[PDB]
């Protein structure tokens, strides 16, 4: 580069496991990627659109911080936070939210 | 004539040396003058030229075009006067007669930013939604047109207000509007700057039932910006926003229009979207073709918007060595507080970084461009309050920003004014006459009472409110320099080639300083608060500067107390300029503004809480926050109205005043609401009458600076890392 | 010190209402061509610009203390009466000489021809113009009354009676069309209303509670004076430009003076035109008029501004009940402020500029003369005798909208802004109307 410079590279752990991410996560994880693809609109909709409601992710008047955090890069596992906005190569954030939407098929 | 457009874009290269032809002087908006006939080593020794009376009591915002000597200058209420540029005589004037029962479907004041020129005609935007050619010299109709289709969905809600500045492309005037504040849906029209015809329509926000609307966005909406849209919210009813009232950029060298979307309606992202998808065309840079008026390519600088981040800010366009490469690239400064360079040609993202404090986001994603979100500042799904830095006012408002090439530099006026968002209790419930944003508006705004919550509240409100100008790098992403204010909400900024920066601040001076280090030069006062950005030109061969001056706006009108903490000002809307050898000068004026007037000592409290509640969702956007007027809009607490029962309900249910834009209230609120209101506003008056009294008991007659909470000592300026 | 003498002369003819009178609409400032009505034919005001051919160029001091003080021109001949110059006669040597300064240095030379009046030959004959002031005008001291204890009520007196002429407006004239009084010595007939000048009248200035200004307080005259707003008045008509052009611009020692002067006035005794309001008028304007013509055309046209008590709002709509303007006994000038609207800019103390439309083109004849008859009976007021459609037809005619132009030069103040259009569906009348 040593043009304008870029914004710094983030910080965090990358991951696609998603033992234990907890429901509201997953659907927020999908929210991230239905948006900015890497998974679908077809296959990545059913999964935010049914997991937001079977689990109660928005209720238009709840909280559930766990959506807001998955809206975002972030999700947790075993009692760690992993991000997906790093992976800076963009083909591992794809089979990410696939494994987000695999993780998320037993849980529908 | 001459072909102008060809004019305009000669003026980018040396061509047109003394004439403002466009908004921003130029098709690139640069704001740059290569007139040297006032630089740094003397233009200490400007004077007042010439001043103009203007016949409103409201903000003065608008960019006086100049064509060949003739001053073409838009005002409040949408009226227009060309003036003898070298004299400031009145040579015509023209009013549209703006109607007063739409005065309160506008966001901030009945303002008007700007005017165009082409083929000796000159075409603006009245606020009611209408767009109007007259000829530049006659100053006679040529025709006028409305601008809002009566057909097409544009959702339940209609608030369409016409106050940015027309551009014109190839003989087409482009022209949008505002309003989703209050609830409506984005669009931007372009018609024949000839015959008034209407050439081509774009929507910046697809239509409820992803339905062709017969405009020039159909494909782009029905295939890409749906299926970003939620699957049913309150976007469908609402309109969903992205409104395109301030920036409307022409580039000749890429032959393309760039649209800056605004924010979404309601902000409330769960309530708008249920809280998913992008929103695409909400807070972006659209850039389409000026001809047939189709989608080129967008970015979206803030994806599921939520804060009232528009990306409708100034978009700038330059020549940088990008890669050790010469490129000719776009600087945009929106409200999120980031500086953005992207490519003009493909729309690429080249880089971002936040040129002020923002606690939203942890910088960009090096590889999108996507915001790197703080879980926390999306509140809207974690349903908890936010202390949101940049507020609803941004980092960056409409006051305009200048460039310089001699120094490679960008002077951005920036502010900083944080705000709490929390949801609506009870779900969303739109209002007639109302902003429909979705957010509690108990939540917002501060007391003055003994709470130690709302005294600290308080502290640290006036701790981490600020103002001033920053000389950006494009280069190396970081400012060279800065200028501190005592507040927000000042004037534009304006770049010649003498090196010398003009801008007018909040406090009423008006302020030359030297473009390379920021040295103050000249100062003078202007009797009131300067918020339109200066221009420059030539009349029979000799430089002069001149502004509009007027205290107004959205910041007035809803913040109220804590308004006036760059110092004491009223409304005295003029027009000045300024000349090398000018022997001008300001007759004195009356700055008592509105005095306090003993109240009726009788009130209910039972109906105290839920009537500050009915204020704060119906009357606080234009008389201010817990009842203190900024200083344009009459107080109400002093007013003669709410000593009565009756008289208060014929103002406010029947809108006896709406000639002058008290507009009636009765379609959205019952009459116990008004009374309640009543009884709020006379407890509020008992409550300061005592103070306010004591504060005016001064040698000068206005409130002293620890009433108005003006800063002593110099605060910080925020940039990043810290507020 | 000449600079201090042009501006002290300049303030003095801003006291005296020089420029309200001498300049025509529209026209230069000091260049006359102003129409004065009169009952023998129409005057024009003379210019009075440095101009030594049309204007004043050629007078000196001599010439303009013999044209103020006793009416008598250059030339040698009697003005008409309608020169104030029985009451500019007690200006003070000092005044009269800082105002021949200032319109000899500051007044800009208009080459403008003095237009003749136009009335017939033998009613135009100006030798009978100084036996009227002979017979009429008696001798006056200049300057300060010397036998008013009080200063400040020594001063608002040569005020009133000086520079200010209000008993050219507000004193009855006699037979003689001459004031019947020149001063508080002369009886009760001193600032006691007049006859309707451009179908405006005067009401009293004494001290009758339902005429003059017996509900009025020292710094209720002062305010109204200052600005023309107050919680239970507005200025309209002449006084409003009365007030424009020559009042507002007064200091607040002289404002203060005037009305100490006005309020030390020998006691007057009252009158009967105003009663006690039992709310029969507003259980009928609640009820919906029930018939009554006067109170359907007020609940459809004013009610909405003047509350159905006829109250109003305070320093934003004056009030009908008991305002002494409604209860004269002449109604001609509320007829004439029913024909023809008001624009009043906004003040310290009253803001939100305000704006009576004119009712002459929404409402007809018998619908204004209804309306008059029902608020001159209404809310206890006594206003004696009954409008016609005639009348109301005669003041169409006859009469236009004020101005609204001096609030807009050389003032402190706000500009008064003309009101935008109600819009397409915009009605005064309730919602069940
Ligand atoms: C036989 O006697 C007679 C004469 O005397 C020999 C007279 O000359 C006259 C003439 C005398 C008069 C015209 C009466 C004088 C009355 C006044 C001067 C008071 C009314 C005039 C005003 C104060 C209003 C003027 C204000 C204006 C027009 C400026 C505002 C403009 C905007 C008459 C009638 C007469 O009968
Ligand atoms: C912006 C469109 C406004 C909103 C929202 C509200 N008001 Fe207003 N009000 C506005 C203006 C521009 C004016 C001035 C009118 C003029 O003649 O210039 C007013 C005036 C009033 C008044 C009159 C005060 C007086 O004259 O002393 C009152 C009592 C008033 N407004 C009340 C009021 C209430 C209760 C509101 C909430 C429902 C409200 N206003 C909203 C502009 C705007
Ligand atoms: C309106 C009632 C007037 C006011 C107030 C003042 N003047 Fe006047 N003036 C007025 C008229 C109608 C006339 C002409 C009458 C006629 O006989 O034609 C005049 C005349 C003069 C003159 C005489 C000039 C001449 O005719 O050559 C002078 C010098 C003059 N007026 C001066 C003057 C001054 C100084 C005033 C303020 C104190 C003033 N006038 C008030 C009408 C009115
Ligand atoms: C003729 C042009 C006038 C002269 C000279 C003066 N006044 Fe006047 N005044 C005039 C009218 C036609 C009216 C009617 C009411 C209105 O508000 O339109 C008035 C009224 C007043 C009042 C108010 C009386 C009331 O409301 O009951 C006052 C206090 C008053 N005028 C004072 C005043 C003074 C002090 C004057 C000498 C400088 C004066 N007026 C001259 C017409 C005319
Ligand atoms: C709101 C727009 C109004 C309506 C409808 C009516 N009136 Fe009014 N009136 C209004 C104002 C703001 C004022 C002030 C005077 C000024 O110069 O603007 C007035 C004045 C009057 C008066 C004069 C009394 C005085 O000025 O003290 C009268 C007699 C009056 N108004 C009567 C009146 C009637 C009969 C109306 C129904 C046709 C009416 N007004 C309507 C405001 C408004
Ligand atoms: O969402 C909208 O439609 C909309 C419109 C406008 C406007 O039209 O000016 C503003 C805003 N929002 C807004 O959020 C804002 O801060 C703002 C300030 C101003 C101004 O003129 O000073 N307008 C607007
Ligand atoms: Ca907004």
């Amino acid at each position: 580069e040593q043009s304008p410079p870029p914004p710094p590279a983030v910080q965090g752990t990358p991951g696609k496991d998603f033992t234990g991410v907890s429901p509201a996560n997953l659907a927020g994880i999908m929210n991230y990627c239905v948006e900015q693809q890497y998974v679908s609109y077809d296959e990545g909709n059913p999964v935010l659109y049914g997991l937001s409601e079977k689990y109660k992710a928005t209720e238009q008047t709840v909280g559930n911080f766990d959506y807001a955090l998955g809206t975002a890069g972030y999700f947790d596992s075993n009692g760690k936070r992993f991000y997906l906005v790093a992976y800076t190569n963009e083909d591992d954030r794809r089979a990410a939210c696939h494994a987000a939407v695999k993780a998320a098929q037993p849980m529908l | 004539q001459e072909d102008t457009g060809t004019a305009i874009t000669s003026s980018d290269n040396g061509g047109h040396p003394g004439d403002w032809l466009s908004y921003g002087r130029s098709y690139s908006e640069q704001r740059y003058s290569p007139l040297d006939q006032i630089n740094t080593e003397n233009v200490g020794k400007l004077k007042l030229a010439w001043h103009y009376d203007l016949d409103t009591n409201r903000g003065q915002e608008g960019t006086p075009l100049i064509v060949n000597g003739v001053m073409y200058a838009t005002t409040n209420w949408s009226k227009m006067k060309a003036l003898d540029a070298a004299t400031g005589k009145l040579l015509w004037s023209y009013d549209p007669k703006v109607p007063g029962n739409i005065a309160d479907r506008g966001c901030c004041d009945t303002v008007s930013r700007g005017a165009a020129y082409w083929n000796g005609k000159v075409y603006f935007g009245t606020f009611d939604g209408r767009l109007i050619a007259l000829d530049a010299k006659t100053g006679k109709l040529v025709w006028s047109v409305y601008t809002i289709p009566k057909e097409a969905q544009l959702g339940h809600q209609r608030s369409y207000t016409v106050d940015g500045a027309p551009r014109i492309a190839k003989g087409k005037v482009l022209i949008g509007n505002g309003g989703a504040e209050f609830g409506a849906r984005g669009f931007v029209s372009a018609f024949d700057a000839e015959t008034g015809k209407l050439d081509w329509r774009f929507f910046t926000v697809p239509n409820p039932e992803n339905k062709p609307d017969g405009a020039a966005s159909d494909d782009i909406l029905m295939s890409k910006a749906y299926p970003t849209w939620g699957k049913n919210g309150a976007w469908k009813q609402q309109g969903g926003g992205g409104t395109v009232w301030d920036s409307l950029v022409y580039d000749p060298v890429t032959d393309l229009v760039y649209l800056g979307v605004g924010n979404g309606s309601p902000w409330n992202y769960k309530f708008r979207s249920e809280g998913k998808g992008d929103n695409l065309f909400l807070g972006s840079i659209v850039a389409i073709n000026p001809d047939t008026g189709k989608y080129v390519w967008h970015f979206q600088e803030t994806p599921m918007d939520e804060w009232d981040y528009t990306s409708v800010q100034q978009i700038m366009t330059l020549d940088m060595p990008v890669n050790g490469e010469m490129r000719h690239v776009i600087v945009h400064a929106p409200k999120n507080g980031f500086f953005y360079i992207i490519d003009a040609k493909t729309g690429k993202f080249i880089t971002g970084k936040p040129y002020t404090y923002e606690n939203w986001a942890n910088g960009l994603d090096p590889v999108t461009g996507r915001p790197n979100y703080v879980p926390d500042a999306l509140w809207t799904l974690t349903g908890k309050p936010w202390l949101g830095i940049p507020g609803e006012l941004g980092g960056h408002n409409f006051a305009a920003m200048a460039y310089s090439p001699k120094t490679k530099l960008v002077y951005i006026p920036a502010q900083q004014i944080p705000l709490l968002y929390d949801g609506q209790k009870g779900g969303f419930k739109a209002y007639h006459d109302a902003w429909n944003l979705g957010l509690d508006m108990n939540k917002i705004g501060l007391f003055d009472d003994n709470d130690p919550e709302h005294v600290a509240a308080k502290k640290d409100f006036l701790k981490v409110l600020k103002g001033w100008t920053v000389a950006w790098d494009p280069e190396k992403m970081a400012p060279a320099f800065t200028i501190n204010h005592k507040g927000p909400w000042n004037g534009g900024l304006l770049a010649t080639a003498g090196n010398v920066i003009f801008q007018g601040l909040a406090n009423g001076e008006f302020h030359a300083y030297d473009a390379t280090n920021g040295n103050d030069l000249y100062s003078f006062p202007a009797q009131s608060a300067i918020i339109a950005p200066p221009v420059t030109y030539t009349a029979n061969g000799k430089q002069y500067v001149a502004v509009e001056v007027g205290w107004g706006g959205i910041y007035p009108f809803l913040y109220g107390g804590v308004a006036r903490t760059s110092g004491w000002t009223v409304n005295h809307s003029r027009v000045i300029a300024f000349s090398l050898d000018g022997k001008d000068s300001l007759p004195p004026k009356n700055e008592l503004g509105f005095t306090p007037v003993k109240p009726v000592p009788t009130y209910d409290e039972a109906r105290q809480k839920d009537g500050y509640f009915m204020y704060q969702t119906f009357c606080s956007a234009c008389h201010g926050d817990n009842a203190i007027s900024g200083g344009v809009l009459p107080d109400l607490r002093w007013s003669g109205a709410p000593r009565g029962r009756e008289s208060f309900y014929k103002l406010v249910g029947r809108g006896a005043l709406t000639a002058y834009g008290m507009d009636r209230f009765d379609t959205s609120m019952t009459p116990e609401q008004i009374e309640d209101i009543r009884n709020f506003i006379v407890k509020r008056a008992n409550e300061s009458y005592d103070d306010e009294v004591k504060a005016r008991e001064n040698s000068t007659g206005v409130p002293n600076d620890q009433f108005l909470n003006v800063p002593q000592s110099t605060a910080d300026v925020p940039t990043a890392d810290h507020p | 010190a000449d600079e201090a003498l042009i501006k002290r002369g300049e303030y003095v003819a801003r006291l005296s209402d020089c420029i309200a009178c001498h300049t025509a609409l529209h026209g230069q400032p000091y260049a006359g061509g102003l129409e004065i009505k009169s009952p023998i034919g129409t005057i024009y005001s003379t210019n009075i610009t440095p101009d030594p051919e049309h204007g004043i160029g050629n007078y000196t001091l001599e010439d303009f203390t013999k044209a103020l003080r006793k009416g008598i021109r250059k030339d040698g001949a009697t003005v008409y009466p309608a020169m104030p110059y029985p009451e500019f006669a007690r200006l003070s040597d000092d005044d009269i000489r800082a105002m021949y300064a200032f319109f000899m240095h500051g007044v800009k030379p208009v080459a403008l021809q003095n237009k003749a009046p136009d009335i017939s030959w033998p009613l135009s004959m100006r030798w009978p113009l100084g036996m009227w002031r002979a017979m009429f005008v008696p001798s006056m001291t200049p300057g300060v009354d010397k036998s008013i204890s009080d200063p400040e009520v020594a001063r608002g007196e040569y005020l009133v009676n000086g520079p200010g002429h209000c008993g050219e407006c507000h004193t009855p004239r006699g037979f003689g069309m001459q004031v019947k009084a020149y001063g508080t010595a002369g009886g009760n007939a001193y600032l006691a209303g007049g006859a309707p000048i451009d179908n405006w009248i005067a009401p009293s200035l004494r001290s009758n509670s339902d005429t003059g200004l017996g509900r009025w307080s020292e710094d209720d005259i002062v305010t109204f004076l200052k600005s023309g707003r107050i919680d239970h008045s507005a200025v309209f008509g002449g006084m409003a430009d009365v007030v424009a052009y020559s009042t507002q611009h007064w200091s607040d020692d002289d404002l203060r003076a005037t009305a100490k002067y006005l309020k030390s006035m020998p006691a007057v005794p009252e009158g009967k035109n105003l009663g006690q309001d039992d709310g029969q008028t507003t259980a009928l304007l609640n009820k919906g008029g029930q018939g009554n013509a006067g109170a359907e055309v007020y609940l459809h046209n004013c009610a909405i501004c003047h509350m159905n008590d006829g109250t109003g709002v305070n320093r934003m709509f004056p009030p009908l009940a008991g305002n002494p303007v409604v209860i004269t006994d002449d109604p001609t000038s509320l007829a004439n402020v029913v024909a023809f609207g008001g624009i009043l800019p906004p003040t310290n103390s009253a803001p939100s500029a305000v704006a009576m439309p004119g009712f002459k083109n929404h409402l007809s004849d018998q619908e204004m003369a209804d309306v008059v008859n029902f608020m001159r009976k209404g809310w206890g007021n006594n206003a004696p005798g009954t409008v016609s459609a005639s009348d109301i037809q005669k003041l169409r005619t006859t009469g236009a909208p004020v101005s609204t132009a001096g609030w807009n030069v050389s003032s402190k103040g706000w500009m008064a802004y003309m009101p935008q259009p109600y819009g397409e569906d915009w009605t005064f009348s309730p919602q069940t109307h």
